[PDB]
C-alpha cells in the first residue's frame, strides 16, 4: 500500500539501512514502525 | 553549534550543543525541550544507536547533523 511504502522509507532513514530489510522487520512487527525500530537496534541476546 | 533531533511523531528539535557533549547531556536536552525521559531515548545518528558516555565528536556528529529519536515502548 501507499501508507506502507511510506512506512519502508520512513524505517530506512533511520536505520540507514536497505529497503528490503526495513520492510521485513516492519512486517515481522504487524507493520508497526516505532516497535520495529526498536526491534532493530535491540535484536534478541 | 546547531543540530537538529527528529522524532517519529513528528516534531524536529533544535538543539544547541558542542562537540564535547555527552550523549546522556544531549538525552537532558531533549528532556528539557519536550519533556521525555532519557530512559525512553534510542538516539541514532547515520543509521546507528548513540552510547552514553561517548560524545558529538566520539560520532563525527557535526553542526547541521540530524539525529533521529526513537523511544522505547511499554505495554506490548
Ligand atoms: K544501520
Ligand atoms: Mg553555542
Ligand atoms: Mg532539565
Amino acid at each position: 500500500s501507499n501508507a506502507r511504502r511510506l512506512l519502508c522509507v520512513e524505517f530506512a532513514s533511520v536505520a540507514s539501512c536497505d529497503a528490503a530489510v526495513a520492510q521485513c522487520f516492519l512486517a515481522e512487527n504487524d507493520w508497526e514502525m516505532e516497535r520495529a525500530l526498536n526491534s532493530y537496534f535491540e535484536p534478541p541476546v | 553549534m546547531q543540530i537538529f533531533v527528529k522524532t517519529l511523531t513528528g516534531k524536529t528539535i533544535t538543539l544547541e550543543v558542542e562537540p564535547s557533549d555527552t550523549i546522556e547531556n544531549v538525552k537532558a536536552k531533549i528532556q528539557d525541550k519536550e519533556g521525555i525521559p532519557p530512559d525512553q531515548q534510542r538516539l541514532i545518528f547515520a543509521g546507528k544507536q548513540l552510547e552514553d558516555g561517548r560524545t558529538l565528536s566520539d560520532y563525527n556528529i557535526q553542526k547541521e547533523s540530524t539525529l533521529h529519536l526513537v523511544l522505547r515502548l511499554r505495554g506490548g
